């Protein structure tokens, strides 16, 4: 019946001055829409059907029309940049806001949906969203004694368009639309169906990917040790954004870090930094360089889980990315180590790894690791072992290395390369 | 991010 | 002296 209409025959029902007629038009788009190969969003726009459609969303005496140009304004909100401006252009930001008071929850829902497509866009849309109000009302869905209650993919959805509301910087949400959603995503981290706890992690994940302040507002909620538990998590899409949001949180202040090391956060890592997924051992050493960043008995809290022997590992063998971070992690371990601790991190067998990629055709990486090597030295000359550390990088083949680099294109490369040499190996 | 009702 | 702290987009941006 509604089914492979003309763009032509949507708009002749949809102008008719028949309810009847331009509910059956209205669901051939919504039909033509949903298809899968090559929606014709733009011949829709181009008909001029998206005011007719959100005119159509306040029809509270024909709730079928509601949930069809709904869905049919969905799918256009869920396209390009200029597919989403289209429907808000449209009227449609209020008209939404005031569908997540329907009794039919399918209406609803779909309001919920084409709200989350809206806020999606990025931040100047996310914010006009708020500005119409819809954190109220989107909240007052979930104000349930337990969600176990809720419709799985009503709730799904719910969570969703939160964590978009989260999304996005330059600039970072409002600051009170943060603290309003925070306790609802609080809850629904402690939610047991895996895509409500992956978009929840996914919403901490952006609140946290931010200065020290906006990192604070997150750890006050006592979110970490959850965090944590995720983070051990068997489903990858759990564990990716918990392991995101908890890199960003020690990318705070060391009081914060402290959080995360104290919900135990350290004995997932020889999991994570041997993960078969490249990302997440990738991440997971960013992490990692980020707490050898911290202070000493930050450090020692390192050693003392025995993660220095998996951080020789990833610096050994592991994809480039994750190499990279594995040298940054070993740099600001001995930037800020005891001398015992930079000691052991050589009985551990850096030493090797470090200098093999030095060969390495990524200036940024010889920078990293040639400063770690003069932190090294420095720790060397306090036990005067100098002599021991330069035979170490002479017999793995390091000072041909350090040697080949004093003609490089970089200055800081050439300049720290003929240091080394002029100092220990001469 | 967006996402289509099929 | 102490390591520094990089951001995701620092580390991978």
């Amino acid at each position: 019946g509604t089914v492979n209409w003309s763009v032509e025959d949507i708009v002749k029902g949809i102008n008719s001055n028949n309810l009847e007629s331009q509910l059956q038009a209205t669901q051939a788009a919504r039909k033509l829409l949903s298809r899968e190969k090559q929606p014709p969003i733009d011949n829709i726009i181009r008909a001029g059907l998206i005011p007719k459609f959100v005119s159509f969303l306040g029809k509270t005496d024909c709730s079928p029309i509601q949930f069809e140009s709904a869905w049919a304004l969905t799918n256009i909100a869920s396209g390009t940049s200029e597919q989403t401006k289209a429907v808000v252009d449209g009227g449609a930001i209020p008209a939404f806001i005031s569908l997540l008071a329907s009794p039919h929850a399918h209406i609803s829902e779909q309001a919920v949906w084409a709200l989350g497509n809206i806020a999606g866009d990025g931040s100047a849309f996310r914010d006009l969203v708020i500005k119409h109000g819809a954190i109220d009302p989107l909240l007052a869905l979930l104000a349930v004694p337990d969600l176990s209650t809720l419709a799985c993919g009503y709730l799904r959805n719910l969570t969703w368009t939160l964590s978009n509301l989260c999304r996005n910087k330059n600039p970072a949400p409002p600051l009170d639309a943060v603290e309003q959603i925070l306790p609802t995503l609080v809850r629904l981290l402690h939610h047991n169906d895996p895509e409500v706890l992956a978009d929840s992690c996914w919403a901490i994940s952006y609140l946290t990917d931010g200065p020290n302040e906006r990192i604070e507002m997150v750890v006050k909620k006592g979110v970490v040790p959850q965090l944590v538990k995720l983070l051990g998590a068997t489903e990858l899409p759990i564990v990716t954004p918990a392991l995101r949001a908890i890199g960003n949180i020690v990318t705070g202040t060391d009081e914060q870090t402290q959080k995360v090391i104290d919900a135990g956060a350290l004995a997932v890592f020889p999991s994570l930094l041997t993960n078969p997924k490249t990302n997440i051992q990738k991440e997971a050493t960013w992490t990692m360089s980020n707490i050898t960043a911290g202070r000493q008995d930050q450090i020692q809290q390192v050693v003392n889980h025995g993660l220095v022997p998996f951080l020789v590992g990833v610096l050994s063998k592991a994809d480039f990315k994750t190499q990279k971070e594995a040298a940054w992690a070993i740099t600001n371990y001995t930037s800020g180590g005891t001398v015992e601790q930079i000691v052991y991190l050589v009985h551990c067998g850096i030493i090797e790894p470090l200098m093999n990629l030095l060969s390495a055709k990524d200036t940024k990486i010889i920078q990293v690791i040639l400063d770690a090597i003069s932190n090294i030295f420095q720790a060397a000359e306090k036990l005067g072992e100098t002599e021991k550390l330069s035979i170490m990088i002479e017999e793995c083949g390091g000072l041909d290395k350090i040697e080949a680099l004093q003609r490089h294109e970089n200055e800081s490369v050439y300049k720290a390369s003929l240091n080394l040499i002029e100092k220990y190996f001469s | 991010q967006k996402r289509s009702f099929s």
